[PDB]
């Protein structure tokens, strides 16, 4: 999933 | 290099009709698609200008309203709204080759 | 906002050699090749020859070539061409032209000096 | 004349269930087991490692054969050259004849597992079925087989050219007829001979590429070493 | 396992070995070793271990197409034909250059005017274009 | 916190296509903006 | 003996990969690589496992 | 180790004051000094530049  | 010439030697039409130029080559101009044909005005008391070339009917110092046609040894000029501003000597021109001739060209009037 | 002066016109006698300038403003004047043209009728233009800028290069219409030449003064932004031994059939009004490609390898004249004439 | 060679770049990938392996869920070897359960990590952690490695030896190289630009391929490419390594737009029909000269088994994946399965037939003996008995993984390939393709079709683009200098920036794109000339020349054959003997060129190199449909024997030593290298991890398995 | 690591760092020190004499001590044109853009100088420094290496490489950028000749000959003598050397012929499109083709370098576009320190004689060939006036070399 | 994997195609990125062309003349691909 | 194997096929991955930009890439001078008769253009295909 | 990492420091300084450049043709023999800058140039010639 998106990144952080 | 190439003769070049055209006709009607002059043509006269109403405001806001459509005009036409023909333009004949002895020789076909396209070289590797190229077609070099450039497309002049002129008015007296004043120097030529640049209309169009072979792919540019809009830029190149003109609104879309000049429409260059044809290919090989075959070539016209179209303007569907002619106006009074547009009377003027008219130039067919080669680029492809060297002493670079051109037409003695063709005057529009209204009428 | 490019703009090509020229030369005033001139009434010379025949047989003698005619110099005439066109000077460039408003661009670098060594990034273009000159064209030069003669007009002696509405209906009647030919060229005259073609002068880089840059590399002092030619090329001239074959009935001109051992008449006539062309200079540029780098610092004036400017370039001459003179025409030997002038005669009647001569006269004429003389155009400076700027190179341009608007077109992909389809060389066009660009913008054009006013004129000048001689006869 | 043509020559021949089999450059392996991979090991099949397998995993094993080692829990599965050793043993097959009763409950008197799980409890056993477990006094020796940090040798089965080892186990896994091993494998696991090998086949990273196996991955990125294949992603490295394919960075490598792509171009960054080629000719678009069409038929009647060569000219008088009979190019039967076009694309039937695939693979291509070199490819084919190797991998059908293979005695491979069939590959699992789609449907897999349900080969395994008795909704199928009664004679099906593939090792691919026991893997689901003794916990083996075959591991997919990780590139697709069309993609693979697409790499090589690159790669059959970009001749025409590489000489010119460079061709490391630049593109010549020219026929490739052309470009065998400038190899001709290129090994001190002048060019007067070459423009006399075009045809005779073109039908030598065709006789030569048309050995190639009965080149696929054991007797050719690069066939008999495709043909090993799937003998090796057959033999692995079993 | 102490005999099989032994020897395959032994391997790979000969590798190293091979890179700093090619690629660290000249300019390559091999392709393949080091970076993915030509060659130019490269540098090499110490890491446990072994030796790490640092590769300078060229990425070309956007690419435009032209037209281009395999070579030029004067249309009024047959055997006088020209090849470019490390470049190409091409058509021109630079206002600043009056004649019909210019030269341009194999690793970055920019014209230039067809000059003897940029060609070679060659054999004539059918593919080579007919110059009907102005080239430089020969000018005859 | 976040939401689900995505599941995707691994991209192919396709070669500048130069148009093959025949008689004495051809098209050339070249570079005008080299980068180190 | 999976390591071992999996060692060796890098090793041979790495020649393919020379070989694809010297022998397919590129006219090679070398002589001795490749067949033993100069060189001209090579081609590359897809294999099991190479 | 067997070198000493001051002895390991002084051969890769050693291969840095050898740029500049193995150009000239050979390099096997003559040493051409000059500065890094030069032999950059020489480089990007070498290129098709
Ligand atoms: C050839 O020269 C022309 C003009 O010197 C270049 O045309 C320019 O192209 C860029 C590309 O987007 C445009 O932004 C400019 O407006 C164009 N300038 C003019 C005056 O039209 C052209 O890129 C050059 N090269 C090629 C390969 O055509
Ligand atoms: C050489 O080219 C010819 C066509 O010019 C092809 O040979 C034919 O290929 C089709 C397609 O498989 C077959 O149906 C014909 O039977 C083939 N004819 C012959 C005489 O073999 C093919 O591209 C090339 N053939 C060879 C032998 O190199
Ligand atoms: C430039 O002119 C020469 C002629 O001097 C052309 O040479 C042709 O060469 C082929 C050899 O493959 C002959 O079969 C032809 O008969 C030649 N043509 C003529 C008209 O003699 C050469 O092709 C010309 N270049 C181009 C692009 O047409
Ligand atoms: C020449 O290429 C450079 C890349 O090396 C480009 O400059 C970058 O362009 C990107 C476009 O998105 C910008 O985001 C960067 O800020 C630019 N500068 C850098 C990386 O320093 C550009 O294509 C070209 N630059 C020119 C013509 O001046
Ligand atoms: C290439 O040139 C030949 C010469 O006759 C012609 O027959 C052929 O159609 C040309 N190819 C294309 C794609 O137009």
């Amino acid at each position: 999933d998106t990144p952080s | 290099d190439i003769v070049l010439t055209q006709s009607p030697a002059s043509l006269a039409v109403s405001l806001g009709q459509r005009a036409t130029i023909s333009c004949r080559a002895s020789e076909s101009v396209d070289n590797y698609g190229i077609s070099f044909m450039n497309w002049f005005q002129q008015k007296p008391g004043q120097p030529p200008k640049l209309l169009i070339s072979a792919t540019s009917n809009q830029g190149s110092g003109v609104p879309a309203r000049f429409i260059g046609s044809g290919s090989g040894t075959d070539f016209s000029l179209n303007i569907h709204p002619v106006e009074e501003d547009d009377t003027a000597m008219y130039f067919c021109q080669q680029s492809k080759e060297v002493p670079r001739t051109f037409g003695g060209g063709t005057k529009l009037e209204i009428k | 906002q490019v703009q090509l002066q020229q030369s005033g016109p001139e009434l010379v006698r025949p047989g003698v050699s005619v110099k005439i300038s066109c000077k460039g403003s408003g661009y670098t004047f060594t990034d273009y090749a000159i064209h030069w043209v003669k007009q002696s009728h509405a209906k009647s233009l030919e060229w005259i020859g073609v002068f880089s800028t840059y590399y002092g290069n030619t090329n001239y219409n074959q009935k001109f070539k051992g008449r006539a030449t062309m200079t540029v003064d780098k610092s004036s932004s400017t370039a001459y061409m003179e025409l030997a031994r002038l005669t009647s059939e001569d006269s004429a009004i003389y155009y400076c032209a700027r190179k341009s490609y608007y077109v992909d390898y389809v060389d066009a004249m660009d913008y054009w000096g006013q004129g000048t004439s001689v006869t | 004349g043509v020559t021949q060679e089999y450059i392996q770049t991979t090991i099949q990938k397998v995993t094993v269930d080692c829990k599965q392996y050793v043993c097959n869920g009763f409950q008197k070897c799980e409890q056993l087991l477990r006094e020796y359960g940090q040798f089965c990590s080892k186990i896994n952690q091993a494998l696991h490692g090998a086949n990273l490695r196996q991955d990125d030896s294949v992603r490295n190289l394919f960075a490598s054969v792509k171009s960054s630009q080629s000719s678009p391929i069409i038929p009647g490419f060569g000219g008088d050259f009979n190019l039967t390594l076009l694309e039937p737009v695939a693979r291509s029909a070199i490819e084919d004849l190797l991998f059908d000269k293979v005695t491979i088994a069939d590959p699992g994946y789609m449907q897999g597992y349900d080969d395994c399965m008795q909704q199928g037939p009664a004679s099906a003996r593939d090792l691919i079925c026991a893997q689901y008995v003794a916990g083996y993984k075959v591991l997919p390939p990780l590139m697709d087989v069309n993609m693979e393709a697409a790499y090589t079709s690159s790669l059959l683009g970009s001749i025409a050219g590489v000489g010119w200098t460079a061709g490391l920036s630049s593109f010549a794109a020219i026929p490739f007829a052309q470009s065998i000339f400038y190899r001709l020349n290129g090994v001190g054959i002048t060019q007067q001979v070459l423009s006399e003997n075009q045809k005779l060129i073109a039908n030598k190199f065709n006789q030569a590429l048309g050995a190639m449909q009965t080149g696929f024997t054991t007797t050719n030593e690069a066939f008999h070493k495709v043909q090993d290298a799937v003998n090796n991890n057959a033999q692995a398995l079993s | 396992q102490q005999l099989v690591r032994s020897e395959s760092a032994a391997l790979s020190a000969q590798l190293a070995k091979d890179k700093v004499n090619e690629c660290v001590k000249a300019q390559s044109k091999r392709s393949g070793f080091c970076g993915q853009g030509t060659h130019i100088v490269s540098f090499v420094v110490n890491a446990p271990n072994g030796l790490y290496f640092m590769h300078v490489g060229y990425y070309p950028s956007n690419h435009i197409e032209v037209v281009s000749a395999y070579g030029l000959c004067d249309a009024a003598n047959p055997t006088n034909c020209i090849a470019p050397v490390n470049g190409y012929f091409i058509k021109t499109n630079n206002t600043r250059i009056v004649d019909e083709w210019s030269y341009t370098g194999s690793s970055f576009y920019a014209p230039e005017p067809i000059t003897s320190l940029n060609t070679k004689y060659v054999a004539p060939q059918v593919t080579y274009q007919n110059i009907s006036t102005n080239l430089p070399p020969p000018l005859l | 916190v976040p939401g689900e994997m995505r599941l995707a195609s691994i991209a192919f990125n396709h070669p500048i296509q130069v148009d093959q062309l025949n008689s004495s003349y051809f098209k050339l691909s070249i570079p005008t903006n080299f980068s180190f």
